[PDB]
């Protein structure tokens, strides 16, 4: 039996123990789960616009207090009067103020220029910080759609434009949507599609830190897997400079003399900070970069203090101690407190006593006391987060910063203990045995005192491997404007010329996985850091040298077209096989599928030249029975590579023998099945090697339809000026002889068989005999457009009869791709060794609908991995949504800090009928609709508003949409439907519909 | 985390030997008592055997039916548990489960489908099911082993399509009959994987 | 002897409902320790089983709180406070008093509950192309019926083989195949059910 | 007076306008508050 | 919550009988094994005995020295545990702890101070401690039992005041010396509670 009462109750014990070991790590991850700070964003006083720019303002001791802003239209004259009690005057003669908060990029988001004018400068600087903190983390900001991601923004209600009661001249419906902190967290979750809790925090000088507390909580509860915490205090008005002066609290110099005897007020500054918070387990499991770790944050109130504004000591001690208790740490653990340091000779005394009580009472080493407001100024709701960026930069650089204007230690504070040393000099603060911890404090004017604990990120990042690879991963970048496209290559060139030695695959991985796909794409496959910074120096000016550039809005899914004959060179795929493992494996698989039916192994054939066969008295790839299997093999291998690099087909087009590849890659037939088909076919297609042959020519279809005769009739329609005719030697030579003198050239391809005619049925006996019923038709994986019927048909229609029928009637390749554009798909990849008929589909798109994008894999005499990298580059630049977690699935690539989006900022500040003549009418209504659009869009420059951009990405929300439809219902005098903005998403579509509604 | 990854599937005839290997990852292997449990087709669990923990003697205890033949062994150094199946009779055609406890079967691993049949590998003999006057169906019977997939209208019809589970005859073959219920002509294809035998049939009453 | 246990083999559950599955044991599973030595297990449809409850009442780690266990030495009860698709399958009542463990018992067959269905009885005579190889199988389809408590009789039995099927999502019903494999001569000589959807036996022949 | 069993906060995400409501983001706020209180859709008699 | 409330203090002479009652509230009394653990003055714990759980057999086991005389009993119906202290000795002059497990002493209850002495109840004989030339102190010795409180300056001086713990002489009396350390006259009062004998003394060298 079971060894009574010794192998069960000991077996039940290990589970009442291990479940307990699992039900306690749940409490410890529900309450003391150390959350990581994934990325940093900051727009701080001075020139600070990025977290790395804040360090050389903080490490070399630069004060950001310069002067009051002049961009904002401030009075600046009634702000200063000798009488200190005059209503309307401010006491501080400066302060650290943002020089870029006045400007914004409206067209970047789904925001109208008028709406962005109505947007609070806080809410317009917060969206950019959100985009930066997402692009800094290697997380595509457009990849977080309908995902749990909380937004926690600390804010200060600030007066902006005219009274809501008085409305405005253009800002009538959007003025609330700016001057409400409500949408100051919802707008960010709306533009980025974040689904997690969009919460705005308002506790004044502690808001952001209080905010991060909430975000921390939302991580330690699991409500949101990710959070974007922080706070902003951007001042569009001098109002509280006038009002803080009435209580006599502003420093006349505007400088936060934290813990100094020369302090004469708490100063003021405007700024903004944002933290990307994720729990450590999720941060490391997902691979998100962990800068530092918020371990424990506490939020408390001052209680019944000496007024609402005066701080409280016991409450501050209580919140600082509660942060340590909730973080599981003690006073000694914190190596460098960075407390509020308001700047006044009243708040600093009280708060230093609280620091000495919570920390200095039991200290082993002198606590390094600092204050970010000394370098920046009191940023209010941006204070509490700004100190967090300080410390995180301190631990990512291993140095404790200075506290400016702190040489004269305050005489009202007892520093005789020595447990607190004010950071007046840069103290080396290196990584060691002790986990490097510290603590940020923020005590708001509302009385809410809050404290967060920041530990250094556990140094487990070390251990990465090193290697080298021949894969030239594309350096892909994208922006919302052409100028931004030229600015995202200049800033990247600046970063790779000022931060040299960063390995190219790391840069490609960070640019590819970490940057959103925006509708102006530049992509190039670099070979060196000198051939890349040269392309980045030509892309900054607009010259497309060694790169691919494309505007590809509303384009996400690609079509795989399969050309037939045309690359008689066939000296390409040797390099691809020799350099690409996938082409060295898929080719082997399809060859070993071809070998049981056609003994020719494509491997000896591969390693050779284009003139190899010519030396053995044989034309370049002319033997049908030997050639058709090799195009099929190279073709299916190229398609397998394209699907292995993340590009999956949407539709499939097979010109002549691309139907076999449609069978194979789309899942309709297996590798063996489709190989068997082309093998058995090649032998019953090489049985007609007499006078037969085709002659591709740009001769017009409506005239060759009269030229049909002498056995030479159309076999394929590859475009408007592209016709493949097939016949015997009756009209063969005379076609060239009688056409070449009239600027029309007959491209007589070196072929010996005719297809898509009445001659294939001469082998109908053998074609139905030497094909067999074994490649049973199966519903595959990709939709396919038949080139025998010219229609989108089932994936299960595919037998020997289908192969006969395809080689029987006209291909109608032009019709197939016209229906392609019609079904919603706009991009096609010419998988082949050389892209014959590349301009044919550009001709198709030129004379019908919109222009199509001709992506090709490789060219004639171009088969190295550099050319395939250029293929991926031109695919991305032309709108193809490449998967960059597959190109960089493994190459020894790691995330690297890169410059964020270059927001093309423009100053947006709010201060307190045609009788059917011709298609000239089409373009006249077009211009009319555009002008009424860029007058309800607040585009003061009516000049242009992108034609390919939707009515939901130019900020055409209700107000804009409704007034637009009313303007059109008056100018054109029509009855546009109520949901017209949804019926016609584009100004192109709207104009076409309106000019089509003439009767 | 913890995993009990399994291996040891294949083909055996009545009177042969087989090995079932269980690799435990996540905890210390020596103090848990390994057990093997079996899943007879059509019903739940039946326990095959259990070996004591290494420090608890490491003695074994199987069921009277599989006493001796089904040897249970283990090892910490390479952290592996062996079920050596000996003379698998045709009643050993079952899904075996590596359990993480003599009396407390915790993880259950994944489950290995061990087959013990005397039949061979040939394609199906598709016979139609003519409607009485209704539903339209077709048989799959006379096939072995069990990879199987039968759709109607060749993957075009999915509502009302319902393929029956395998049925084992006393002669060691497998039975399926796929039928759709919709008024009307319908086509059914069966793909036999191991020998790659696809048979297609159209049905009228 | 052995503690042989019974359970409500065919207990139905419906979404949004608290369910009460039980087990009854012949002897007392309450050891001198004072702890009940019963285990509750769940087998998912076509997946590995899992340990829901041990020692009568307590969870296993990773098992959702929606299962709770209680009961005395003989009677044991698991309540599912809120049933979902993951709470469907087979529930095993395991005694830990005596281990040899020959079988896991009949098990509680849990299914998503709808109203009583209408059993569709369809007789399919074997095809004439079945009769060339010496075999024959007339098939009695039992379609869209609930619960699976219907036996099929073969008159005018003993050669019937059983095919019970998967219960679905949109319809949550059952299908049944009583396969009557047959031989040459005895074909030249009808199926009906007693399912709770009807009362009178509906008999239709080939 | 009454017990607040569970609550949920959930952004509308990328809606069709800042003030426009989301039809599939409300379903996740009323189910997150339904999976956090440990209750089911059939337990709530009335909805404010 | 759980409590192990105790009772059974008093006065006993060498060779008498006493009762220690432990009432458990919070859990089922029958499946825990009661134990009695005793803290000799000046050191930690010493286990006296334990009875097995009712369903285990209620098998009592004491220490070899206290085996027989002491009787451990329990009961569920009124939920009470008895420690029959028969023939008490000088080793029984100790604190006693009701522990909630034979081999897992969980709650420890509160602790009953059982005294076994042959002395009587009289007030202290306060003798001064004249400084050598410094600290000023006074004795408390010749007192019994142990309620005691000695302050200096009659509760006016608290810094530097430090009263020594009780010391047990072989004759069964208790010893305290209270001391102050401050340069100088000082007055010390001792209150003996059971007989209410307050003695006051002023000290000079
Ligand atoms: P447009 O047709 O989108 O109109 C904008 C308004 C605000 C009119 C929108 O239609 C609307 O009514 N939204 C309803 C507001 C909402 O989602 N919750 C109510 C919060 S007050």
């Amino acid at each position: 039996m079971a060894s009574t009462d010794s192998e069960k109750v000991a077996e039940y014990l290990r589970r009442a123990t291990l479940d307990l070991r699992a039900a306690r790590q749940r409490i410890r991850e529900l309450e003391g789960e150390p959350v990581a700070v994934v990325a940093m964003a900051c727009r701080l006083p001075g020139g600070v616009s990025t977290p790395e720019e804040f360090w050389e303002l903080l490490s070399e001791g630069r004060d950001a207090v310069a002067g009051l802003p002049t961009d904002r239209g401030w009075d600046l004259d009634s702000l200063f009067h000798p009488d200190p009690t005059r209503s309307g005057t401010a006491h501080q003669r400066g302060g650290g103020f943002l020089t870029e908060a006045t400007a914004f990029d409206p067209a970047f988001f789904g925001m109208s220029p008028r709406e962005a004018l109505a947007v609070d400068p806080q809410q317009r600087l917060m969206l950019e910080l959100s985009w930066e903190v997402l692009e800094r983390a290697g997380i595509p900001p457009t990849s977080l759609q309908a995902s749990p991601t909380g937004v926690f923004v600390g804010l200060i209600p600030q007066e902006y434009g005219p009274r809501l009661a008085e409305g405005g001249e253009g800002v009538e419906g959007y003025l609330m949507t700016g001057t409400t902190t409500s949408v100051a967290s919802g707008r960010i979750a709306y533009t980025l599609g974040l689904e997690g809790p969009a919460i705005s925090v308002d506790t004044a000088c502690s808001s952001s830190l209080v905010a991060v507390h909430l975000a921390c909580q939302s991580l330690r509860r699991g409500e949101s897997s990710l959070a974007m915490a922080g706070g902003v205090t951007v001042m569009p008005t001098p109002g509280m400079l006038v009002d803080f002066s009435r209580m006599n609290s502003l420093a006349p110099d505007g400088r936060c003399k934290a813990f100094s005897a020369g302090a004469n007020g708490f100063g003021m500054a405007e700024g903004a900070g944002m933290l990307l918070l994720e729990r450590l387990s999720d941060a490391r499991r997902n691979g998100h970069p962990v800068l530092a770790v918020l371990r424990g944050t506490a939020v408390n109130s001052d209680g019944a203090s000496n007024g609402l504004s005066a701080p409280n000591g016991r409450a501050q001690v209580r919140v600082i101690q509660q942060a340590l208790a909730e973080s599981g740490l003690g006073p000694a653990d914190i190596d460098a407190v960075e407390a509020h340091g308001t700047g006044t000779r009243l708040g600093d005394p009280i708060e230093a006593r609280a620091l000495f009580e919570a920390y200095g009472r039991d200290r082993e080493q002198p606590l390094h006391l600092g204050s970010v407001k000394s370098n920046l100024g009191h940023t209010q709701a941006a204070a509490g987060v700004a100190g967090v960026i300080k410390m995180v930069l301190a631990m990512r650089a291993g140095t404790l910063p200075r506290t400016l204007h702190a040489s004269e230690r305050s005489k009202e504070i007892d520093w005789s203990s020595g447990a607190i040393s004010l950071l007046d000099e840069p103290e080396p603060w290196p990584a060691g045995a002790r986990p490097r911890r510290a603590g940020v404090s923020s005590f708001g004017i509302s009385g809410t005192n809050a404290h967060a604990i920041i530990e250094e990120a556990p140094q487990v990042v070390e251990g990465e491997r090193v290697e080298a690879g021949d894969v030239v991963a594309p350096w892909v970048l994208s922006a919302s404007s052409a100028e931004g496209l030229r600015a995202q290559a200049a800033r990247l060139a600046a970063h790779l010329r000022e931060h040299p030695g960063q390995d190219p695959r790391d840069i490609a991985y960070s640019l590819a996985t970490g940057r959103a796909a925006l509708p102006h794409r530049a992509a190039f496959a670099p070979v060196d850091e000198s051939a890349a910074l040269r392309v980045l120096d030509g892309l900054a000016t607009g010259n497309a040298d060694g790169a691919a550039v494309g505007t590809s809005r509303a384009q996400q899914r690609a079509v795989f077209v399969f050309p037939g004959q045309g690359w008689q060179w066939a000296g390409m795929a040797v390099d691809l096989l020799d350099t690409s493992p996938v082409f060295a494996a898929a080719l082997r698989e399809c060859a070993d599928a071809l070998e049981p039916h056609l003994d020719f192994e494509v491997i000896p054939f591969l390693r050779a030249e284009a003139a190899r066969r010519e030396q053995d008295a044989a034309l370049s790839t002319e033997r049908v029975d030997v050639v058709q299997p090799v195009m099929f093999a190279v073709m299916v291998s190229l398609a397998s590579m394209w699907r292995a690099h993340g590009v999956e087909p949407a539709a499939v087009i097979g010109h002549s023998q691309g139907e076999i590849a449609a069978a194979c890659v789309a899942g309709a037939l297996s590798l063996d099945d489709a190989a068997r088909v082309v093998a058995l076919r090649s032998r019953v297609i090489a049985t007609m090697p007499g006078n037969k042959g085709m002659a591709s020519i740009a001769a017009p279809a409506g005239e060759v339809r009269a030229r049909i005769g002498d056995r030479v009739e159309i076999a394929a329609v590859n475009g408007p000026r592209s016709v493949v005719v097939a016949g015997d030697s009756d009209e063969l030579d005379r076609l060239v002889a009688s056409c070449t003198t009239e600027c029309i050239r007959a491209k007589r391809l070196a072929v010996d068989y005719a297809s898509h005619s009445s001659h294939v049925e001469t082998i109908r006996d053998a074609l139905h005999a030497e094909l067999g019923e074994d490649f049973h038709p199966l519903p595959g994986f990709v939709p396919f457009f038949s080139t025998v019927t010219g229609r989108w048909t089932q994936p299960d229609e595919l037998d020997a009869g289908y192969w006969y029928r395809n080689l029987r009637r006209t291909v109608r390749f032009a019709d197939a791709v016209r229906a392609l554009a019609e079904q919603g798909y706009r991009t096609f990849l010419e998988v082949s060794a050389h892209p014959i008929l590349t301009a044919a589909i550009e001709e198709i798109g030129d004379g019908s609908g919109a222009d199509l994008s001709a992506i090709h894999s490789l060219r004639r005499g171009d088969g190295s991995l550099a050319d395939f990298g250029e293929a991926l580059s031109r695919a991305f630049a032309a709108g193809v949504a490449v998967d960059w977690e597959s190109v960089h699935l493994g190459t020894g690539a790691r995330r690297v800090p890169l410059p964020t989006y270059p927001f093309q900022r423009e100053r947006v500040w709010l201060e307190p009928l045609a009788s059917l003549p011709a298609p000239e009418r089409e373009k006249a209504l077009f211009e009319l609709v555009r002008s009424h659009a860029a007058a309800v869009l607040g585009h003061a420059s009516a000049e242009r508003v992108p034609a390919d951009q939707a009515f939901a990405e130019l900020g055409v929300d209700s107000l804009s949409a409704l007034e637009l439809r009313n303007r059109l219902g008056a100018a054109t005098g029509v009855r546009l439907p109520t949901t017209t903005v949804f019926d016609h998403p584009d100004v192109r579509t709207l104009a076409a519909h309106l000019t089509s509604e003439l009767g | 985390e913890v995993q009990l990854v399994q291996s040891g599937g294949g083909l055996v005839q009545p009177g042969r030997s087989l090995r079932l290997s269980c690799t435990a990852s996540g905890f210390t292997f020596g103090d848990y008592a390994m057990s093997w449990v079996r899943q007879a087709p059509g019903k739940g669990l039946e326990w095959v055997g259990f070996i004591r923990s290494k420090a608890y003697g490491g003695t074994t205890e199987y069921a009277a039916s599989v006493k001796g033949r089904f040897t249970i062994s283990r090892d910490d150094s390479k952290s592996i548990a062996y079920l050596q199946m000996n003379s698998l009779k045709t009643e050993d055609t079952a899904v075996y489960y590596c359990t993480r406890g003599g009396t407390l079967f915790d993880y259950w691993g994944q489950g290995t489908l061990v087959t013990v049949s005397s039949a061979s590998t040939k394609g199906p003999s598709v016979f139609p099911l003519a409607p009485s006057s209704a539903a339209l169906g077709c048989l799959v019977k006379d096939y072995f082993p069990e990879p199987v997939t039968v759709s109607w209208n060749s993957g075009a019809l999915t509502s009302g399509v319902h393929t029956f589970p395998a049925v084992l005859q006393s002669s060691g073959l497998y039975s399926l009959s796929s039928v759709v219920t919709v008024p009307s002509t319908y086509i059914c294809n069966v793909n036999h994987k191991p020998s790659n035998t696809k048979v297609d049939k159209k049905v009228e009453p | 002897d052995v503690v042989m246990t019974q359970s409500p083999l065919s207990l139905p559950v419906t979404p949004g409902e608290p369910a009460s599955i039980s087990c009854r044991s012949s002897q007392s599973l309450l050891h001198s320790n004072g702890y009940n030595y019963l285990d509750w297990y769940l087998q998912k449809p076509g997946q590995s089983p899992q340990l829901l409850i041990y020692l009568g009442s307590n969870r296993a780690s990773g098992v959702p709180d929606r299962f709770s266990g209680s009961g005395s030495g003989t009677d044991f009860t698991l309540k599912i406070s809120r049933v979902e698709a993951e709470d469907v399958g087979v529930y095993y009542c395991m005694q830990s008093l005596q281990t040899p463990r020959l079988t896991f018992g009949p098990g509680t067959k849990v299914d998503i509950k709808r109203t009583v269905a209408a059993p569709s009885v369809f007789i399919f005579p074997p095809s004439d192309e079945q009769l060339k190889s010496g075999t024959a199988s007339v098939v009695c389809l039992l379609n869209n019926f609930y619960p699976r408590g219907a036996k099929v009789q073969w008159k005018v039995s003993g050669n019937s083989q059983e095919s019970v099927t998967e219960q679905d999502s949109k319809d949550s019903t059952y299908s049944l195949s009583s396969t009557l494999t047959l031989s040459k001569a005895d074909y030249e000589k009808a199926c009906e059910v007693t399912h709770q959807g009807l009362s009178s036996p509906v008999t239709k022949s080939f």
